[PDB]
RNA sequence: UUCAUCUAGACAGCCGGACGGUGGCCAUGGAAGUCGGAAUCCGCUAAGGAGUGUGUAACAACUCACCGGCCGAAUGAACUA
């Protein structure tokens, strides 16, 4: 097989530490490299969301 | 309202004037209420109440130990 | 191994002997145990050199030696040790001291490797790999973060030469 | 069959109610990922779905087995076995159910932000007066306290300018740190700035009552400079009743000119005790946003 | 005039550490930039080490001094290289501090101590050293304490 | 059945027993032989830092506290059970919170220290009011107008039920701040104070009363007689 | 105020005889299990008695006498 | 029934103390006994947890663990029927 299954995140971090009164998560697991890459990714996501919205507005709406 | 608005309201206006006294008297009444429930509940609800009481006593003894 | 018979017994530790290692010049055996201690042994006499190395608050996970080609002549190689407590300790066996105690890992350190370019590579259960500089008072040069789980093991391209030192297959 | 249907309908009520994190708008997706850890979110909902399928399978298998029961004792044993297997499946969901109850309670209180309407975004360092400006221009109940990070989440207010509805977004403060050591609270503001095409108002305190120097504020502005691309930008100097931009140092005036160098920002002075000035700056921000949106629609 | 006393915990050597003093300073009207500069000047000896800073305010002035503390003095005598929050995190304190420097710290902290003996003050400092996790004479600080109790270690001043 | 149930707490400190009283007994009877002057001191409602300051200033002497009955039993209740001659008068002079001061320092020095030693203390119930306190109208501040209100941090909102119920002060919450409609006089100077007034004064932090250690008498080893000191016994 | 149906306490002959048979079967099974199973098989003086010291003195004297009554 | 406490003071109650190094170390925007992770020491004590809970953005404040003052004679716990 060329690819491995995804890592089981529950082994390292539990639901309680993920969110809730006893949550110990304060930073993102994978922070962005820099603000330029962040805004490029968000612009790409906006474009893809608009394309998908048009494609579903063609039929479903 | 947005975010933790009930907590903000408690911070800004407090609670009802007799909240603490009412809560204290209810917690004082809880022992009589538990005894009356044990002697009054019948059937499946009574059996479940007895089973839960046994489990709670076992857990408390384990915590003390 | 010539006669397939026992030769020496080393019974200094108190708990399980988790890891053993031989010096790259072949002079001394270093054993790290479950009792959070490290011991050094002369193999020819089957004897213990001084007292145990102490300071780790958890059991030893891996032992590595300083390479012979980086060790200056007239001195003995140093010993890097990792442990469950998340710290890497460097021991000078000549004076039987601890020189550096690196502590950057937030979790248990899986393994430590003393490379051939004067660096140390540590892998730990905090999903990171820390590259420390021995020449700079044990300051972490780099932090590599690309794994989503515990890094169980790490290996270097020159590990065979680092473990073999100056000896070859002819045993000269 | 009845017990299986009850479990399945509870699971379906759980699964239909919760939003699809991937399907929502990218702003909502990033905000919910910051708040609730999207990986745990999807894993918990998938565990619910798997439990639903397993309960259905157990019900079908044991009804088929009960077709061949030969006595009351055997049929009772088969029914108890089916209910016990369902109960074991449900007991294996203790942690995801608690996580989902907490997430439901938190997500029910999130403010409604339309990422397509007209938006005045407010940003800057802590203790500069963002919440006070939101109080002045809207009727939101955001707290105003003289210590850092009084506000830990996005707050929304509304107003009307030229018969048009505008929303104003107050954000938790941003610190001048790299994104690797940036935390979730600041990531809320970063995502709001990156996603909401709007008019951004960066608030500066020249009196250093905020605990941050003017140089630090200028550095933060130039660091978050790449964020507001293709958006209206404006710099507002708050707390002018304590210190004015006119009687500042020459080096700090050079810093302000460095700020003004970035196109096409404009510098406006204001005080949160000054109704006329806060109304003027609100009107200017609305005018810039309206001009930008209409010029974009005209093409 | 009257003297106002304020106490804070600030990292030694870091400029602009008086940001947390802004709610306190605000009503008095002092300049936070000058307060931070004075704190940085006063904490030049300790670098990368959390210290207790005392500010005295009179008329329109601000003077900064460092109040000695057991953990801060132990960290200073531990002689560790300065660290950065960007680079170094979760740093342990597991070095060695000799008994002579421990006794020096005890002498420094003796003035505001209710112990009647320099031995008692030294045992307090050794308890603090055990808390921070360092070693004394290549031994446990509690082992040094037990040696003092058994009488092997004689504290010089009486 | 039908009994009160005792509350169960999981703490780290266990109760003391008869062994502690035995140790105090033995220490008192050893100090009686070791030292020369035994003073009886009254230290009612003393703060522990103040007591530790007294102990530090009396380096080389001994101050022994504990149960009054235990101390009297150590000194000997009557003449047929006294540890030393004429010690029953000193034993019966104990009253309330009694401290035994064993020393070899001069009587004049001890008297001078205990006449020149005084510390500021919270006003106690059933004591004379050292001042007149009135909370001003408007927002209630933490000091209650003793210092300027601009300097003072406003009173935290969490104490409002305590002020309304326990302190019987009519308070309201406006925008998260404790407020009163009119100024509230709590204590008048030169007037006996009850528990509620003492609690209000302690909550606002007013400390105008003074603590002076009382010296009842002392016993000398060589003379074997008790001499009354009558120090701070007004 | 709607009173429910009360359960009858009139004895049923069939139930009584069946209870007799069930009790006899239970006793037989208990005897069999007690004979079959494998399991390993003097509170002293009560503390509230007043003359415990006298009882203890008497039993000590009896022990001291019986120590030598068999020897000589 | 068996264990414990008790006029060198029983169960309740009220009042006072409840300290010092110390805001112990790491981490946190902030975290000072009380979101967390590991040490959990020493001094002075009558006694006082590197803290049992409420509380704060953090402190503050209250509380109980423990000790003492007033009161003065029995009381508590675990089992069995
Ligand atoms: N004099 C003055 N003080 C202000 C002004 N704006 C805010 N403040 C003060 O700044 C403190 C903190 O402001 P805050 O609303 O929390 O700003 P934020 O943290 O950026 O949202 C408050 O105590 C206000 O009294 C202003 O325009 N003038
Ligand atoms: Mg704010």
């Amino acid at each position: 097989a060329d690819e491995s299954p995804k890592a089981r995140i529950l082994d390292t971090e539990s639901y309680a530490d993920a969110f809730g009164p006893k949550a110990q998560r304060k930073r993102p697991r994978l922070a962005a490299s820099n603000l330029e890459d962040l805004v490029k990714a968000t612009n790409e996501d906006i474009t893809k969301y608009e394309e998908k919205q048009v494609l579903d507005a063609t039929l479903g709406l | 309202p947005q975010n933790d608005y009930i907590e903000r309201h408690i911070k800004q206006h407090g609670k009802r004037l007799d909240h603490e006294e009412r809560k204290r008297k209810r917690e004082a009444r809880e022992s009589h209420k538990i005894s009356e429930r044990a002697q009054k509940l019948t059937g499946w609800k009574g059996k479940q109440f007895a089973k839960k009481r046994y489990a709670e006593k076992v857990s408390m003894r384990k915590k003390i130990k | 191994c010539d006669t397939q018979t026992p030769m020496h017994t080393l019974k200094g530790h108190y708990n399980w002997v988790l890891c053993v290692s031989w010096s790259p010049d072949g002079e001394v055996i270093a054993t790290g145990s479950m009792d959070n201690t490290i011991r050094l042994w002369d193999p020819k006499s089957g004897q213990c050199l001084g007292d145990a190395l102490r300071g780790h608050s958890k059991w030893i996970t891996s032992l590595s030696w300083e390479p012979i080609h980086l060790v200056k002549p007239g001195s003995k190689p140093r010993l890097a040790s990792s442990s469950k407590d998340g710290t890497i300790k460097i021991w000078d066996t000549v004076s039987r001291v601890c020189q550096y105690t690196m502590s950057g890992h937030t979790n248990s350190v899986s393994c430590v490797k003393w490379g051939g370019q004067g660096l140390l590579y540590s892998g730990s259960h905090d999903r990171t790999v820390r590259v420390w500089d021995i020449n700079s008072q044990g300051r972490c040069i780099n932090i590599l973060k690309s794994h989503a789980h515990w890094v169980n093991h790490l290996s270097l391209s020159t590990d065979y030469a680092l473990r073999i030192g100056a000896f070859d297959h002819t045993g000269k | 069959k009845y017990t299986g249907e009850g479990f399945v309908e509870k699971f379906e009520d759980i699964l239909k109610g919760f939003p699809n994190i991937n399907d929502v708008h990218p702003f909502h997706r990033d905000l919910m990922d910051t708040l609730y850890e999207k990986n745990h979110y999807k894993i918990s909902l998938a565990a619910i779905s798997r439990a639903k399928s397993l309960v259905e399978q157990v019900a079908r298998d044991y009804v088929r087995l009960l077709k061949f029961g030969q006595s009351l004792f055997q049929c009772k044993q088969l029914k108890r076995a089916a209910l016990g297997r369902m109960a074991t499946i449900v007991k294996k969901l203790r942690d995801p159910l608690a996580y989902l109850e907490q997430v439901r309670q938190h997500i029910g209180r999130l403010p409604s932000i339309d990422p397509n309407t007209r938006t005045l975004l407010i940003c800057g360092y802590p203790n500069v007066g963002k919440s006070s400006f939101l109080r002045c221009i809207t009727k939101s109940d955001v707290d105003v306290q003289p210590y850092a990070f009084t506000t830990k989440s996005l707050y929304v207010g509304h107003f009307d300018y030229k018969y048009l509805r505008f929303q104003a977004i107050d954000t938790p403060g941003i610190l001048d740190r790299p994104t690797e050591e940036m935390n979730n609270i600041e990531m809320q503001s970063i995502y709001a700035i990156a996603h909401l095409r709007s008019c951004v108002l960066y608030f500066m305190d020249l009196s250093e009552q905020c605990g941050f120097t003017i140089e630090a504020q200028v550095k933060l502005f130039h660091s978050i400079k790449p964020l507001f691309a293709n958006k209206s930008v404006m710099v507002v100097i708050n707390k002018t009743d304590i210190i004015r931009p006119e009687d500042l140092d020459e080096e700090r005036a050079q810093l302000l000119e460095s700020v003004k160098e970035v196109p096409g920002v404009e510098i406006m002075t204001s005080s949160c005790q000054l109704e006329e000035n806060v109304m003027e700056v609100r009107n200017k921000a609305c005018e810039k946003l309206l001009a930008s949106r209409i010029e974009n629609k005209l093409k | 005039n009257e003297v106002k006393y304020l106490y804070l915990r600030a990292v030694g050597g870091e400029v602009g550490a008086s940001a947390a003093l802004a709610p306190k300073i605000g009503p008095l009207g002092l300049s936070p930039k000058k307060v931070g500069e004075d704190i940085a000047k006063a904490t030049k000896e300790f670098k990368g080490i959390k210290v207790t800073v005392q500010l005295k305010i009179q008329n329109r002035q601000a003077a900064a001094s460092v109040v000695p503390s057991a953990s801060s003095l132990v960290i200073t005598a531990l002689k560790e290289p300065p660290r950065d929050r960007k680079k170094d995190k979760n740093v342990k304190h597991s070095g060695n501090i000799q008994l002579d420097e421990i006794i020096e710290i005890a002498r420094q902290m003796r003035d505001k101590s209710f112990g009647r003996t320099l031995a008692s003050v030294t045992k307090e400092i050794l308890g603090t050293a055990q808390s921070v996790g360092c070693r004394v004479d290549f031994k446990n600080p509690h082992d040094i304490i037990e040696g003092i109790n058994a009488g092997e270690i004689e504290i010089p001043e009486n | 059945r039908s009994k009160r149930s005792k509350l169960v707490t999981l703490a780290q400190t266990d109760k003391k027993g008869r062994e502690n009283k035995e140790r105090i007994f033995d220490e008192v009877r050893e100090a009686l032989d070791t030292y020369r002057y035994v003073w009886v001191l009254h230290l009612d409602d003393v703060r522990t830092p103040v007591l530790q300051e007294i102990r530090t200033s009396w380096a080389g002497s001994k101050l022994i506290m504990g149960k009054r009955k235990v101390l009297q039993k150590a000194l000997g209740e009557k003449r047929e059970e006294e540890y030393k001659e004429n010690l029953y008068q000193l034993s019966k002079l104990c009253s309330g919170v009694t401290g035994l001061l064993f020393t070899d320092e001069d009587v004049n020095t001890v008297k001078e220290y205990f006449k020149s030693y005084v510390r500021s203390d919270y006003s106690r119930p059933n004591t004379k009011a050292p001042l007149t306190f009135t909370i001003p109208e408007g927002i209630v501040y933490s000091r209650g107008g003793q210092i300027p209100a601009e300097e003072d941090v406003p009173m935290i909102h969490s104490l409002e039920p305590t002020m309304r119920n326990k302190f019987e002060i009519p308070t309201k919450i406006k925008a998260g701040k404790i407020t009163i409609d009119s100024p509230y006089l709590v204590c008048t100077e030169g007037e006996k104070l009850d528990v509620r007034q003492a609690l209000i004064l302690k909550q606002f932090g007013i400390a105008a009363s003074e603590f002076k250690v009382k010296v009842s008498a002392y016993y000398d080893n060589d003379s074997s007689t008790v001499e009354s000191t009558n120090i701070n016994m007004e | 105020m709607r009173v429910r149906k009360r359960q009858s306490r009139r004895t049923s002959t069939k139930l009584k005889e069946g209870i007799k048979k069930k009790a006899s079967a239970h006793r037989k099974k208990e005897k069999k299990m007690a004979k079959k199973d494998v399991t390993w098989r003097d509170p002293g003086i009560p503390s509230n008695f007043p003359y415990k010291a006298k009882i203890l003195e008497e039993i000590e004297a009896k022990k001291m006498k019986d120590l030598e009554e068999r020897e000589l």
